[PDB]
RNA sequence: AUCGAGAGGU
C-alpha cells in the first residue's frame, strides 16, 4: 500500500499504529498486505488499504 | 426527575 | 461466483512461498542498512535508497 | 484462561447498555447547561455604575455607586405559552408538528445595591463607599428561554419508560441529541481545531523570509475559553546578516520584538540569565552559538524600563506620552501574554520560562534536531460539541444582556427614575440569539453574518435510522473546501479507533467530514485543580524555585499546556497517576502522557480530546498473570450475570463502569497511544506470551485463514490489547458485511449510499409529519449480518430486503451497471415503497388587521385565482383525507383582502376584493391525502399540515444497491415465466452483470451472497464481522452440506426454451436497498414555459418548469462540430430571443414604437437611419448595463470606414 | 563562552595589541579577563524504560546481561542501551 | 565520468569538512602538532616574497579542514583549491597547505595586513575576527572550484 | 486634487497630445472620465421583486440610485445655505463613495 | 420572488 508514492508514513513517532514497536521496517508494519480480498485482510492492512 | 418526567406527561391532560 | 477467485492449494503454497523469500529479502536488507552496508544509489540518500 | 470474541463482544454490549449513540451530545449539552453557563453568569456576575457629582453649583452633589449582582440561575423544563395567556407543558411532538422551539426558560437571582461615598471631595476612585440601600432578598428574573437538547437531562423525556414514549408520540429507537427550533430538527455538528495551550513548532518553505516559527495558541481554562495567540519567528539566512535573529509577535504590537527585550521586560535582564532560560544546558554549543545574533540584535536596550519603552512605542496607540506607553507595555505583558500560564501580579518568572522552552523547542527543530511539528496529528486536536460551542455563544449573548442592563441603568440614573429589575433585563436577546444560531446554523451575532462562522447546526437527517445515527456523530473540518490540501483531507495514522476509515463523503467535503467510530467517547472536561493538587503534595518541584543547572537532567511536568514545575521521578510520578485513574480517583479523561525523550509528562485535562477504550495488560512485575489481560473470564461471567438482573439497583450493577473503575478498560486519546503497545486481539497478546516463554508458537494453520505476520521477537511486554478491531468503523461502515474483503472505496461508496437506502426511519412516522418520508412496505433484516448491527438496531429498522440474485449475463439488459428485476417479484410487494410530503401553510398578520383567511376561493371575488381545481376543498378551504390529487389541484384555499385604494385596469369589479394565495399540490406530484392536522401558531393564528402519500412501485430507472457500493438501475423487468430458474424453480428477483465483480474486486458481495443462502437453508443467522475466522471455505463446506455446489454455481434453465444453459450460474440471495433516486423523480422535460424577470430565460429547476443549461462546454462541442445554426438556436431562438432598434449614427438603441412604425433618437435627432438588431435579451442588459457606467457600447450594422 | 562578572552579560572577544595577547570584554562595563584559548569561532558542516521501543537479546559489555533497547539515529544505524545497567552501545 | 566532472558545480562548500579561527601569534610555528610538519616544510623553503610579508600576517589563522573523500570523489588536489582561493582574494589572504598524502588536508589562513591604512580610525575598525568570520561566510558560498553554475548535480 | 482641477486639466488637452497618447477623441476623451451625469438604468435593469404579494421592494441599484441621488441633494443644500466647507467635504466625499460602489 | 446556507446525484 502506497501513499503518497512512499509506503505507509510513520503518523505516530516512528511507527504507523501503535501496535507495532518504533522504528520497524518490515513489511508488514508499512503497508504490505499479503492477504487476498478472498481470504481477508487484517485489521491493521484494512486500515492501510483505507488510507491508500 | 424521572418521576416529576411522569407525573406531568400522565397528567397532561388535567394540567391543561 | 466466488468460487472464480479461488486458487488451489499447491498455487497457495507457491504464493505463500513467494511472500516468505520477499520477507526474508526485506529481513537482510533492513540488516544491511542497519549496518552501513546498504551502498546508496548516485544521488539518491541511504534511506531513499533502502525505501526503493 | 484466555479471552474470546464472544467475551469481547459481551464486553462491548455492556459498553453499548450504558453508553448510547447520541452520548456525545448529550453529555456535551449537560455539561454546558448544567456547569457552563453558571461559569458564565459568574465572570460577568457584577455591574458598578459610578454617578459623579456634576459641577453644577448646587449644594446637595453627591456621588453615588449602584450594584446589580448576578445570582444563581435556575433552568424550568420547557413550557409553551399560547395566544391566550395559558401556560402548559410542552412536549417534542406537539413542538414539531406546530413549529415550535422546544426551549426552556431561564431565570437569574439579582440583586440592586446603592452606596454613597463617604466624602466626595476625595480623587476619584479613592472614595470609600458606605451602604446605603440593599435588597434584602434576590429577584429571580426571567432572562431568556434556552433550546433544551432532545432526552438531555433536562427535557421532559429523561427518565421516562417506553410506555410513555408510545403515549406522548415517541419513537422508543430515537436517541435524542438534537433540538427543535420552529419545529424543525437541528442537529449541532462536532467542529474540529487545533488544541490551545500547545507548542507547535512548523518550518516555513522557501522563499519565505521566515525559517521556523513556533505558536501557541494561548487559552484561559474558562475565562473566555482562548483569546491570546504568540508567535517566535526565527528569520531566514540573508546575504547582508550572518545570523538569524529571534523575533515574538505578540497581541497588540505592530512589530516583532527580539525576544531579547521582551525577555527584558520581564526582568530577566542579564545575558547570563536569558541564556539559561533558552539554553539549560552550557556545554551545548550550538544553541549559544544560535542565541548570539538575537544577543547581538537587542544590546541596545539593556534594562526593563526601556524595554518595556520599545514594546509600548510600538503599540496600536501613537502619540502617547513615555509613561502611558510604559504602563500600556507592562499590561500587555501581563495579561496578553501567554494568559493559560497565569494573568496576575508577580508571575513574570514563570512566562520567562515558558518562552525559553518555546525558543528551545523552536531552536531545536531549527538545528535539524527534532522533526517539526504535524498539524494532522489527531492527539494535538479538539472536537467542540454541543456544550463549548452554546457556551460561547451564551457567553456572547449574556455580555450582550448585561451590556443592555447597564444601559438601562444609566439612562434611569441620567433621568433620576427608579430602577426596576425586571424592566431592565431584555429576555429576547438571549431566547433570540440562542433561536437564530441553532436554526440558521450561521454561528454568532446576526450583525456579522459574514464573519460567523456556518453549518454549525444541520437539519437531522431523517432518511433512515443509520442515517440518522451517523448525523448525530459527525465532526465538521473548517478547512477551505476549495483550496486543494490534500493533507488535511487524507486519513492519518492517528485516526485509528478515532474516527471511522470509511465512512467520509466523496467529493469536496472528502476527508474533512468525518465520522466518530463506535467506542469512541469525546471528553467533556474536569477541573485540573485535583490533578495539579496530587502532583504538588508527591514531589513537585514549583517553577518558581527550578535552576536549571542544579537539575538539567529532571523531567518537566506540565498540566493543561502550563509547566508547573519539574519532577526527579517522573516513572513512579506516571505510575502512581495512572493507577489513580485505573481507579476513578482520576477522572477517566485526564491524559497522562510520558514522553521520555523529551523529558516531559503532559497531564490534560480540558475538553474535546478523543478517546477510546483498550483492555490493560497485566505488567506488573511481580504479577503471576504478566502479559496476561486484567479482566479475567470472572468479570464476563459478571456481566452476563448483571446484564439481566433488574432487582439490582439500576446505579449498582457490575457493568461497563464497573469495568473502568476496577482498573480492567482505559481510555486513551491519540497522545497517549504514542506511549503504549496494543495487541490487536488477546490471541495475539497469547501468542506473544508464548514466543517470550520459549515455545515455538507453531501448529498447523488452516490454509484458508488470514495470515497473520508472526509474532514480533522485539516486542517483550504488551501495555493494552484491542476488545476488537470491528469497533474502528462507524454506524455505516459496520453495516457492511465483510467489509475486509472488499477494495476500500467501495466501503466509501456503501457508508455514502446506505444513508439513502429505503426502510422506516422511525416506528412513529405515522403521527410525525415530515416534508419527506419514504417507507419501505416489507423491510427484511440481513441474512448476512454484522455483530455491531446489534447496536446499530438495524435489525430493528432495516432498509433494504433479501432479493434472490443470479449473476448472469440474460439478454444484455443489465450492462453497464444495470440490473434486471423480476416483474412478478415487483408485483408481490418487492422494494415497494411509500411516499409522503407535507405542506404546512398558516394565517398571517400584520398590525392588528388579519389579512389572509382559510377559505374556499371564489371567482366572484377572488382575484388571480390559479388554475387549478377548487372543487376538491371543503367549507373552511381544506382538502379532506382520503381524497386524490394530482398536479396544480389546490390543496389549501388561502385568500388575502386587497387595498380598496387600488384598480388594476378594472379587472377587478365592484365584487372583486380578496386575492387567491392558495396552496396548490407540486406540478410533478400526485397521489392521496394522507392527513390534515389543523392547530394554532405561536401567535394565535390557524395553522394547517397536509400530508401526501403516495405508493411507488420499482419501475425501470429506480436505484438500487448491494452494501458494497454496487449501484445500478432497473434496465429491464422480465416476469416469471421468461427468467432462468434452477431445479427447484428458484427464478431470480434480481439478474446483475458478471462484469461489475471483477474490476471492483468486491468479493464480499459474494462472499455475502455464498453465507446467505447458507443461512436462508439451514436458519441460522450469517455473521459478517470483519476480522473473524470465518473463511470461504467454511462457508462452502456448510453450503455443499445442504446439498448444493459447495460455491454457490446452480445448473439453471432458459425461460424461453427451458434449454439447460451452458454456463452454470451465481445464484442467492443478498441484501439489496432502495435508493432514493427513482426516476420519476428525475424525469422532465421542458418545450416552454416561465422565464425570469431579469434575463428573460428559462428559468431555473425542474419543480419550476424550468430549462436546462446550455454551459460553455457543449458550446465548444458544438463549435469543434462547426453546427453554426445550432448555436445561434440554443443561444438565440430558443432561450432569449429579442429585437432592438439602434440609431445608425450613435449605434445606440433606439426609441420605437412599432404601433404607430415611428422610430427617434432624441441625441441625434434621427428620425429616419435605424436598423433593426436581433440579439439575446441578456446581451441588450448587458448593454444597458454597461451605458449605466457611462460606458457606450455602440452597434453600427454597416461597415463606417 | 563567557559572560562578564560584573553585570553577567555577554563578553566579546578582542585583540590586545600591546601584549598581542586575546582577551574577553565585556561591552558594557570595562571588565576584561584573558583567554584560556577561547576559539573565537567552530561551523561543523533513560531509554530503557520506553516500552515502545523494539529489544534485543544483544551481550551488555559492562554488566554481561542480554536485555537491550535499540533505536535508530535522529544513517540508519542503531544505538542499543542496556536495560539493567543503561549503557548504551554501539554496532561494533 | 570526466565530463560529468567537468559539469557538476562544486563550491568551497562542497569541498570543505570544517573551518576555524584561531589564534596562532607565530605564522612560522603553530600552536597545533598537526600542522608543524607541513608548515616547517613550507618555511624551510626560503621566499623573498614570503620573507618580506611574514610580519604582514595577522595572528588570525583561519584554518579549513577538508574531506578526503570529497576531494577524491570530486577529484580535487589541495593545490588547486588553493590557487582558487588566492585567486579569489589575490593578495588579501595569504595562505599555506599540506600534502595530498598528509592524513588530514588543511588549508591555514592569514589576511596580509595593508600598510597604506593609517592607524587614525581606531572607532569603527571591525575586530579582525568578525572580518574573518565574514570572510569564511563568502568563501564557504561564493567561490566555485569547478563545474558550470546552478548545476547542483548530474547523473 | 479634486474632480473639479482633473476634469479642468482633461478639457485643456490638446487633439494632437490626445492622438499621441492614444486616448480616441471621438469616443474616449479623458475629461468624460469624469462624472458629471449619471445615467439612471430603466426599472427593466433593476426591476422590483414582487413575493406573491403587495410588495414594491425595488432591487439594489435601485437602493444605490437613490442614496446616490440623497447625497447629491444633501451637497446641492449644502452649497445653498452656504455651509461650511467641511460639511460640504462630508457629503463630498460621502456621494464619491455611493458612485464608486454603485459601479 | 430574491438572497444566503446546507445536504446530495453523475
Amino acid at each position: 500500500q502506497i501513499v503518497e508514492g512512499k509506503r505507509i508514513p510513520f503518523g505516530f513517532k516512528y511507527r504507523t499504529l501503535p501496535h507495532f514497536p518504533k522504528d520497524d521496517d518490515s513489511p508488514e508494519s508499512r503497508g504490505f498486505i499479503e492477504n487476498s480480498y478472498l481470504r481477508g485482510l487484517t485489521p491493521q492492512e484494512f486500515f492501510f488499504h483505507a488510507m491508500a | 426527575l424521572g418521576a416529576t418526567n411522569r407525573e406531568l406527561i400522565n397528567n397532561r391532560a388535567a394540567n391543561r | 461466483g466466488i468460487g472464480d477467485t479461488i486458487a488451489d492449494a499447491d498455487t497457495m503454497k507457491e504464493v505463500t512461498r513467494t511472500v516468505k523469500e520477499a520477507r526474508r529479502q526485506v529481513a537482510e536488507c533492513i540488516q544491511d542498512a542497519q549496518h552501513n552496508r546498504l551502498k546508496p544509489e548516485p544521488g539518491m540518500t541511504l534511506r531513499e535508497s533502502f525505501e526503493a | 484462561e484466555t479471552l474470546t470474541q464472544e467475551d469481547c463482544w459481551t464486553v462491548i454490549s455492556s459498553f453499548f447498555e450504558e453508553t448510547s449513540l447520541a452520548r456525545q451530545q448529550l453529555f456535551s449539552f449537560d455539561e454546558f447547561v448544567q456547569n457552563t453557563m453558571q461559569e458564565i453568569v459568574d465572570d460577568d456576575s457584577t455591574l458598578t455604575l459610578d454617578q459623579y457629582a456634576q459641577h453644577t453649583g448646587a449644594q446637595g452633589d453627591v456621588t453615588r455607586r449602584y450594584e446589580i449582582n448576578f445570582g444563581q440561575i435556575y433552568l424550568s423544563r420547557p413550557t409553551m405559552t399560547e395566544a391566550d395567556g395559558s401556560t402548559t407543558t410542552m412536549f417534542p411532538q406537539e413542538a414539531r408538528l406546530r413549529n415550535l422551539t422546544y426551549s426552556s426558560p431561564l431565570y437569574v437571582d439579582m440583586r440592586k445595591k446603592v452606596m454613597v461615598a463617604a466624602d466626595s471631595n476625595v480623587p476619584i476612585g479613592e472614595e470609600e463607599w458606605l451602604v446605603e440601600e440593599e435588597d434584602e432578598e434576590p429577584s429571580k428574573v426571567f432572562i431568556g428561554k434556552i433550546p433544551i437538547m432532545l432526552r438531555s437531562t433536562f427535557c421532559i423525556l429523561n427518565g421516562v419508560s417506553d410506555s410513555e414514549l408510545y403515549d406522548l408520540n415517541e419513537c422508543p429507537y430515537d436517541q435524542g441529541g438534537y433540538f427543535i427550533i420552529n419545529g424543525s430538527e437541528k442537529v449541532i455538528i462536532a467542529q474540529e481545531r487545533s488544541a490551545a495551550n500547545i507548542v507547535q513548532v512548523f518550518k516555513k518553505a522557501a522563499p519565505s523570509p521566515i525559517a521556523y516559527v513556533a505558536e501557541i495558541r494561548s487559552a484561559l481554562e474558562r475565562g473566555s475559553r482562548l483569546i491570546s495567540s504568540m508567535q517566535i519567528k526565527l528569520m531566514a539566512r540573508n546575504t547582508e546578516n550572518s545570523g538569524q535573529t529571534i523575533r515574538a509577535t505578540l497581541p497588540y504590537i505592530r512589530s516583532d520584538i527580539p525576544i531579547v527585550i521582551v525577555f527584558r521586560a520581564l526582568g530577566v535582564v542579564p545575558d547570563r540569565d536569558i541564556l539559561e532560560h533558552i539554553c539549560y544546558d552550557p556545554n551545548d554549543f550550538q544553541m549559544l552559538e544560535m542565541m548570539k545574533p538575537c544577543i547581538e540584535e537587542a544590546f541596545v536596550i539593556q534594562d526593563k524600563d526601556i524595554a518595556l519603552d520599545y514594546i509600548g512605542k510600538r503599540g496600536s496607540t501613537t502619540g502617547v506620552t513615555r509613561e502611558k506607553r510604559l504602563r500600556y507595555a507592562h499590561d500587555i505583558l501581563q495579561k496578553e501574554l501567554l494568559p493559560h500560564i497565569t494573568t496576575m501580579e508577580g508571575f513574570e518568572t514563570r512566562k520567562a520560562f515558558f518562552l525559553g522552552y518555546m525558543i528551545h523547542r523552536m531552536l531545536l527543530c531549527a538545528l535539524e534536531r527534532r522533526e517539526p511539528d504535524d498539524r494532522d496529528h489527531f492527539g494535538k486536536k479538539r472536537l467542540d460539541l454541543a456544550g463549548p460551542l452554546l457556551a460561547s455563544l451564551f457567553r456572547m449573548l449574556f455580555r450582550k444582556m448585561t451590556r443592555d442592563v447597564y444601559k438601562y441603568m444609566q439612562k434611569c440614573v441620567e433621568t433620576n427614575r427608579e430602577f426596576n429589575l425586571t424592566l431592565a433585563v431584555k429576555s429576547n436577546i438571549i431566547t433570540n440569539g440562542l433561536r437564530y444560531s441553532l436554526a440558521t446554523g450561521n454561528w454568532g451575532d446576526q450583525k456579522r453574518s459574514m464573519v460567523n462562522r456556518v453549518g454549525v447546526s444541520q437539519v437531522l437527517n431523517r432518511y433512515t435510522f443509520a442515517s440518522t445515527l451517523s448525523h448525530l456523530r459527525r465532526t465538521n473540518t473548517p478547512i477551505g473546501r476549495d483550496g486543494k490540501l490534500a493533507k488535511p483531507r487524507q486519513l492519518h495514522n492517528t485516526h485509528w479507533g478515532m474516527v471511522c476509515p470509511a465512512e467520509t463523503p466523496e467529493g469536496q467535503a472528502c476527508g474533512l467530514v468525518k465520522n466518530l467510530s463506535l467506542m469512541s467517547y469525546v471528553s467533556v472536561g474536569s477541573p485540573s485543580a485535583p490533578i495539579i493538587e496530587f502532583l504538588e503534595e508527591w514531589g513537585l518541584e514549583t517553577l518558581e524555585d527550578y535552576n536549571p543547572s542544579a537539575s538539567p537532567n529532571a523531567t518537566k511536568v506540565f498540566v493543561n499546556g502550563v509547566w508547573l514545575g519539574v519532577h526527579r521521578d517522573p516513572a513512579h510520578l506516571t505510575e502512581t497517576l495512572r493507577s489513580l485513574r485505573r481507579r476513578l480517583d482520576i477522572s477517566a479523561e485526564v491524559s497522562i502522557v510520558r514522553d521520555i525523550r523529551e523529558k516531559e509528562l503532559r497531564l490534560f485535562t480540558d475538553a474535546g480530546r478523543i478517546c477510546r477504550p483498550l483492555f490493560i495488560v497485566d505488567n506488573n512485575p511481580n504479577s503471576e498473570r504478566r502479559g496476561e489481560l486484567c479482566i479475567r473470564k470472572e468479570h464476563i461471567q459478571q456481566l452476563i450475570e448483571d446484564k439481566d438482573r433488574y432487582d439490582i439497583d439500576p446505579e449498582q450493577r457490575f457493568g461497563w463502569t464497573a469495568l473502568v473503575s476496577s482498573g480492567l478498560i482505559e481510555y486513551l486519546d491519540a497522545e497517549e497511544e504514542e506511549t503504549v503497545m496494543i495487541a490487536m486481539s488477546p490471541e495475539d497478546l497469547e501468542a506473544s506470551r508464548q514466543m517470550q516463554a520459549g515455545y515455538e508458537v507453531k501448529e498447523e494453520l488452516d490454509p484458508a485463514q488470514r495470515v497473520k505476520p508472526a509474532p514480533n521477537p522485539h516486542v517483550h511486554a504488551w501495555t493494552h490489547c484491542e476488545i476488537h478491531p470491528a469497533m474502528i468503523l462507524g454506524i455505516l461502515a459496520s453495516i457492511i458485511p465483510f467489509p475486509d474483503h472488499n477494495q476500500s472505496p467501495r466501503n466509501t461508496y456503501q457508508s455514502a449510499m446506505g444513508k439513502q437506502a429505503m426502510g422506516v426511519y422511525l416506528t412513529n412516522y405515522q403521527v410525525r409529519m415530515d416534508t419527506m418520508a419514504n417507507i419501505l412496505y416489507y423491510p427484511q433484516k440481513p441474512l448476512a449480518t454484522t455483530r455491531s448491527m446489534e447496536y446499530l438496531k438495524f435489525r430493528e429498522l432495516p432498509a433494504g430486503q433479501n432479493a434472490i440474485v443470479a449473476i448472469l449475463c440474460y439478454s444484455g439488459y443489465n450492462q453497464e451497471d444495470s440490473i434486471i428485476m423480476n416483474q412478478a417479484s415487483i408485483d408481490r410487494g418487492l422494494f415497494r415503497s411509500i411516499f409522503y410530503r407535507t405542506y404546512t401553510d398558516q394565517e398571517k398578520k400584520i398590525g392588528m388587521t388579519v389579512m389572509e383567511e382559510f377559505e374556499r376561493p371564489v371567482r366572484s371575488t377572488t382575484l388571480r385565482m390559479k388554475h387549478g381545481t377548487y372543487d376538491k376543498l371543503e367549507d373552511d378551504g381544506l382538502i379532506a383525507p382520503g381524497t386524490r390529487v394530482s398536479g396544480e389541484d389546490i390543496i389549501i384555499g388561502k385568500t388575502a383582502p386587497i387595498p380598496l385604494d387600488h384598480e388594476e385596469l378594472g379587472q377587478r369589479t365592484q365584487l372583486h376584493a380578496k386575492r387567491d394565495v392558495s396552496t396548490p399540490l407540486r406540478s410533478t406530484e400526485s397521489g392521496i391525502v394522507d392527513q390534515v392536522m389543523v392547530t394554532t401558531n405561536q401567535e394565535g393564528l390557524k395553522f394547517v399540515k397536509v400530508r401526501m402519500r403516495s405508493t411507488r412501485i420499482p419501475q425501470i430507472g429506480d436505484k438500487f444497491a448491494s452494501r458494497h457500493g454496487q449501484k445500478g438501475t432497473i434496465g429491464m423487468t422480465y416476469r416469471h415465466e421468461d427468467m432462468p430458474f434452477s431445479a427447484q424453480g428458484i427464478v431470480p428477483d434480481i439478474i446483475i452483470n458478471p462484469h461489475a465483480i471483477p474490476s471492483r474486486m468486491t468479493v464480499a458481495h459474494l462472499v455475502e451472497c455464498q453465507l446467505s443462502k447458507v443461512s436462508a437453508l439451514s436458519g441460522f443467522e450469517g455473521d459478517a464481522t470483519p476480522f473473524t475466522d470465518v473463511t470461504v471455505e467454511a462457508v462452502s463446506k456448510l453450503l455443499r452440506s445442504h446439498g448444493f455446489q459447495s460455491r454457490g454455481f446452480e445448473v439453471m434453465y432458459h425461460g424461453h426454451t427451458g434449454r439447460k444453459l451452458v454456463a452454470q450460474v451465481f445464484l442467492g440471495p443478498t441484501y439489496y436497498q432502495r435508493l432514493k433516486h427513482l426516476v420519476d423523480d428525475k424525469i422532465h422535460a421542458r418545450a416552454r414555459g416561465p422565464v425570469q424577470i431579469l434575463t428573460r430565460q428559462p428559468v431555473e429547476g425542474r419543480s419550476r418548469d424550468g430549462g436546462l443549461r446550455f454551459g460553455e462546454m457543449e458550446r465548444d462541442c458544438q463549435i469543434s462540430h462547426g453546427c453554426s445554426s445550432v448555436l445561434r438556436e440554443r443561444l438565440f431562438d430558443c432561450s432569449d430571443a429579442y429585437r432592438v432598434i439602434v440609431c445608425d449614427i450613435c449605434g445606440l438603441i433606439a426609441i420605437a414604437s412599432y404601433k404607430k412604425d415611428s422610430y427617434e433618437c432624441r441625441s441625434c435627432q434621427n428620425r429616419t437611419r435605424f436598423s433593426q438588431v436581433y440579439l439575446p435579451y441578456a446581451a441588450k442588459l448587458l448593454f444597458q448595463e454597461l451605458m449605466s457606467m457611462n460606458i457606450a457600447p455602440r452597434l453600427f450594422t454597416k461597415n463606417h470606414k | 563562552f563567557q559572560y562578564c562578572i560584573e553585570c553577567n552579560n555577554m563578553l566579546y572577544p578582542r585583540e590586545d595589541k600591546v601584549d598581542r595577547v586575546l582577551r574577553l570584554a565585556c561591552r558594557n562595563c570595562d571588565y576584561s579577563e584573558i583567554a584560556a584559548t577561547s576559539k573565537v569561532y567552530r561551523h561543523e558542516l533513560d531509554a530503557s524504560t520506553d516500552p515502545t521501543l523494539p529489544r534485543s537479546d544483544k551481550e551488555c559489555p559492562r554488566c554481561h546481561q542480554h536485555e537491550a533497547v535499540f533505536y535508530q539515529t535522529h544513517m540508519m544505524t542503531l544505538i542499543y542501551v542496556c536495560v539493567h545497567c543503561g549503557f548504551a552501545f554501539e554496532e561494533q | 565520468k570526466n565530463v560529468q566532472t567537468q559539469i557538476e558545480h562544486t563550491t568551497l562548500s562542497t569541498v570543505t569538512s570544517a573551518t576555524e579561527i584561531h589564534y596562532d601569534p607565530d605564522p612560522q610555528d603553530t600552536v597545533i602538532e598537526e600542522d608543524k610538519d607541513f608548515v616547517e616544510a613550507f618555511f624551510a623553503i626560503p621566499d623573498e616574497e614570503v620573507e618580506e610579508n611574514l610580519y604582514k600576517q595577522s595572528p588570525w589563522l583561519l584554518r579549513l579542514e577538508l574531506d578526503r573523500a570529497k576531494m577524491l570523489d570530486k577529484k580535487l588536489s589541495m593545490s588547486d583549491v588553493a590557487g582558487k582561493i588566492a585567486e579569489s582574494f589575490e593578495r588579501d589572504l595569504f595562505t599555506i597547505w599540506s600534502e595530498d598524502n598528509a592524513d588530514k588536508l588543511i588549508i591555514r589562513c592569514r589576511i596580509i595586513r595593508d600598510d597604506d591604512r593609517k592607524a587614525e580610525d581606531d572607532d569603527n575598525m571591525i575586530e579582525e575576527d568578525v572580518f574573518l568570520k565574514t570572510i569564511e561566510g563568502h568563501m564557504l558560498e561564493s567561490i566555485s572550484l569547478r563545474g558550470v553554475p546552478n548545476i547542483t548535480r548530474v547523473y | 486634487l479634486s474632480p473639479l482641477e482633473v476634469h479642468t486639466i482633461f478639457t485643456h488637452i490638446s487633439s494632437e497630445d490626445l492622438a499621441h497618447l492614444g486616448l480616441n477623441e471621438q469616443y474616449a476623451r479623458p475629461d468624460w472620465m469624469i462624472i458629471t451625469v449619471l445615467p439612471v438604468p430603466p426599472p427593466s435593469v433593476r426591476p422590483s421583486i414582487s413575493v406573491d404579494g403587495t410588495s414594491r421592494g425595488e432591487d439594489d441599484l435601485t437602493h444605490k440610485l437613490s442614496d446616490i441621488i440623497k447625497a447629491n441633494a444633501n451637497v446641492r443644500r449644502c452649497e445653498q445655505e452656504g455651509a461650511p466647507a467641511h460639511i460640504v467635504s462630508e457629503y463630498e466625499q460621502l456621494l464619491q463613495f455611493h458612485v464608486a460602489t454603485y459601479m
